[PDB]
């Protein structure tokens, strides 16, 4: 009845030891989402940055442009990964 | 405060943390082993007289003979004409 | 004037209580110390920084083996406050030729003369 | 947490002596052991000269108690063999 | 020695029972046993390596690289075992060791693709009005290793 | 510096040690001069050395073209059409032996910047990090004020 | 001029070439390029020890949020994973907390065990049975 992290949201964790005592075995079997936990589905540049910083939350100041030596150093073709 | 803070009369305060006190207690734990370690030789000073003085005299013996072997290096032929493949060509 | 310090023998003269602290016996002490350097010599005096080169402890956090002698003695008695001294002690005995060089130092204070890398 | 490793016997620090760092990192496919690190060759180096030393000042801790026994000894027979004539 | 139950009579956090060791040792017996038949039938599928090469503690998995700062004295194409993995995990568990894992248990494969030299790198040093001003240039050599399997073995 | 060189992803050809191993370096073109002491080390790399380098690996043909240069070069071209051109001006014979050896060793990748010291295409295998990891759900789906 | 110098075109573009990027008369003009390009050279160096420094300080605020997300804190998961003889280190630590948060999890219940471990072996002193988890194992 003892558990070391309350195993209700990510994985089922559970602790062991081998035998020997060398290595940490640990079992973690992904916890599903229960169908009893779930909703079903439903069925002027002054006026233009206010309305772009109320929509995204973000400030004013990420909405007024750059020059052309800001649009002209940005690397254009950056490396992609992954 | 008056003037350069860290030196002169009216310097500023600062104050020993808890910090600072852990850390010089744990120097002075350590410090009082060492206490402990050397109240207790495994000689005398009269057993220990001239117990590494051979050792010693062939020490010196071969800083001092490492000293009187300095002198110039042997000059070689083989160097010497070895320059003349700078103009190595083929045929 | 800020001068070389003597240090009083009442000093290094251990009593039951540290001899039941500290691991140690008044009769057969031992014969090795392993010494490391704790404390940098930089601000300290010319001499401490000259007994430290002479103790080979010029490196930091690096033990030395030296002798349990009064002249040994002398000169961590000098340098006390930048070292730390614990005994040389040696569960098996002291390595032959043919474990000679696997050896290892445990952080212990112990040179173990058969040192394998397996769990026990 | 290196005070729990002094506790413990291991070292201090875990990038010191011990089973990560004194194993060959890799070997072979074919089962053939690597060629030997450098640091653990220059490491066993270290403590092969340090036990040298250990090795050596023994001795000289020895034999200079013995040389100081043998002065006694010989002290106290000049002592004795002048008890005479 | 009884306290009524104020705020500062007992801690702040809770009382906890850990279970008697006969029984979890058992439990730990059950949980071995278990993980032992998803290595022996196959369950897990792709797997990760934590591995403690040489200078640090690569996370791994097959298929993918590694770049390393230093020559191996190694032709371009080996296979390579690394020893000392020390984490090793797929979907459903993992297997930690202390510190590490039996080489038994474990069988991480890697092949050397390429023997590079780093980017050119400069080590400037300048102080100022005393005319110290020193330029070096130092490419250090690096391998890259891809590794090509991380097979494990039920031996538990 | 790095922020005026240009850095790329450490990455293979076409993933150069998955199936097989592939040498990546196709030709290399020594011009060596015939009478000249810029390329006298290269000379002797021909006379003794690139015999058996050629043997050592046959996947790379060499050129020797032996012109009257006067800067001695090596070109080595890459399989995906890379072109590094480095100099055997004045280098000794051991000295052409390592850097022979080591464009050989390497790829046609650049040479500048590396980002990331390793590349997984996979990196998660317990799937990704998302803030709804680690958070419990709560009975019907409700939300904090929620009511109904 | 007996000897005057003809290859110092080379030598402006061996500083110039690092300048490429500067603003102002600073990518251009060589007095000042020659001093913005040292001192960027230094500040080269000295951010080598900041890299490794602030991918450090990164590694322990991504440890310690979702070491949070646990209920535990960052000195609680790191003594007591290091007293596990769990020898991983922040960056692997960091990696599984972001790519792996199951594995993490069992890290932080094997860390909290051996934290309860503890505070149940220091609870009752004296001779007692030891922790299952708080067994060490011995090398020779
Ligand atoms: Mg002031």
């Amino acid at each position: 009845t003892y558990s070391p992290l309350p195993d209700d949201y990510n994985c089922n964790v559970e602790l062991a030891l081998t035998s020997d005592g060398r290595t940490i075995v640990c079992y973690h079997p992904s916890v599903d989402i229960p169908y009893e936990h779930t909703k079903p589905i439903p069925r002027e540049e002054g006026p233009m940055i206010e309305q772009l910083s109320k929509m995204f939350f973000t400030t004013k100041h990420r909405w007024y442009p750059h020059g052309r030596y800001h649009r002209c150093r940005k690397n254009l073709n950056p490396p992609k990964d992954r | 405060i008056p003037g350069r803070q860290w030196i002169g009369k009216h310097r500023r305060p600062r104050f020993v943390s808890l910090r600072a006190k852990q850390n010089m207690i744990r120097r002075l734990e350590i410090e009082a082993e060492n206490h402990y370690w050397l109240s207790m030789p495994y000689m005398t000073r009269e057993q220990e007289r001239g117990h590494a003085a051979v050792r010693r005299r062939e020490a010196f013996e071969a800083i001092k003979a490492a000293a009187t072997s300095k002198f110039p290096p042997h000059r070689f032929i083989a160097d010497q004409l070895d320059h003349l493949n700078v103009t190595k060509k083929w045929s | 004037k800020f001068t070389r310090s003597r240090i009083p023998e009442k000093v290094f003269q251990a009593s039951p209580e540290d001899h039941e602290k500290y691991g140690g016996d008044p009769q057969n002490p031992h014969k090795l110390h392993i010494v490391t350097r704790i404390k940098s010599t930089r601000r300290r005096p010319y001499w401490e920084k000259d007994i430290i080169k002479m103790l080979g402890l010029e490196k930091a956090h690096t033990p030395q083996v030296h002798k349990n002698i009064p002249s040994v003695n002398a000169k961590l008695k000098v340098v006390k406050h930048l070292i730390r001294i614990k005994p040389l002690k040696l569960p098996q005995g002291l390595p032959a030729e043919e474990n000679m060089s696997n050896t290892c130092l445990k952080s212990t204070g112990e040179l173990v003369v058969q040192w394998h890398l397996k769990p026990v | 947490g290196g005070q729990w490793r002094l506790q413990q016997g291991l070292a201090a620090n875990p990038s010191g002596y011990g089973p990560l760092t004194e194993l060959p990192d890799w070997s072979y496919a074919d089962g053939r052991p690597a060629p030997p690190m450098k640091g653990q060759l220059r490491r066993k180096a270290e403590r092969e000269t340090f036990a040298r030393r250990v090795v050596l000042l023994s001795q000289e801790m020895d034999a200079g108690l013995q040389a100081w026994q043998l002065r006694q000894q010989k002290l106290q027979e000049e002592q004795r063999k002048q008890e005479n004539a | 020695g009884y306290v009524p139950k104020t705020s500062l009579s007992s801690p702040p956090w809770p009382e906890v029972v850990l279970p008697d060791p006969v029984e979890e040792t058992r439990h730990h017996a059950e949980v071995v046993k278990k993980v032992n038949e998803m290595i022996v039938t196959g369950q897990y599928g792709r797997l990760f390596a934590v591995v403690h090469f040489a200078s640090r503690q690569w996370k791994v998995t097959s298929e993918d690289l590694i770049l390393i700062g230093n020559e191996l004295d190694l032709a371009c194409g080996e296979r390579i075992r690394l020893e000392k993995v020390l984490l090793v995990g797929a979907d459903n568990f993992t297997l930690l060791g202390k510190p590490l894992l039996g080489k038994d248990l474990v069988r991480v494969e890697a092949t050397v693709i390429e023997k590079t030299e780093s980017w050119p790198r400069i080590i400037m040093r300048f102080r100022k009005r005393k005319n110290f001003k020193k330029k070096r240039i130092v490419t250090t050599p690096q391998t890259v290793l891809r590794i090509n399997s991380i097979e494990i073995a039920p031996c538990l | 510096t790095a922020r005026g060189t240009p850095s790329r992803f450490l990455a293979s050809v076409l993933h150069n040690g998955l199936g097989r191993y592939v040498q990546q370096l196709q030709r290399l073109s020594f011009s060596v001069s015939r009478d000249g002491a810029s390329s006298r080390g290269a000379r002797e790399f021909v006379e003794r050395e690139v015999i058996d380098f050629a043997r050592r690996n046959p996947g790379v043909v060499i050129y020797v073209n032996s012109r009257p240069c006067c800067v001695p070069r090596v070109v080595a071209e890459y399989l995906n059409g890379a072109v590094r051109e480095e100099s055997i001006h004045c280098k000794s014979v051991e000295e052409i032996s390592t850097l022979v050896q080591k464009l050989a060793d390497q790829s046609g990748l650049d040479v500048i910047r590396i980002r990331k010291p390793f590349h997984t295409d996979n990196p998660s295998i317990q799937g990704q990090w998302h803030p709804f990891t680690n958070k419990p759900t709560t009975f019907r789906g409700l939300r904090p004020r929620e009511v109904q | 001029l007996r000897n005057r110098v003809t290859d110092r075109y080379f030598r402006i573009q061996e500083v110039l070439k690092h300048a490429r990027h500067f603003r102002g008369r600073k990518n251009r003009c060589y007095r000042l390029a020659v001093r913005t390009v040292i001192r960027a050279f230094v500040k080269c160096t000295k951010a080598r020890y900041l890299k490794k420094k602030n991918m450090r300080t990164l590694w322990i605020n991504r440890i310690t949020a979702a070491s949070q997300e646990h209920g535990l804190k960052y000195p609680a998961l790191i003594g007591n994973l290091v007293k596990c003889q769990v020898e991983l280190n922040r960056k692997v630590l960091a990696d599984l907390a972001i790519y792996e948060p199951k594995t993490f999890k069992s890290l932080a219940a094997l860390a909290s065990r051996r934290r309860h471990e503890g505070f149940a072996a220091a609870l009752g002193d004296g001779k007692e049975p030891e922790g299952i988890f708080s067994r060490v194992v011995q090398y020779h």
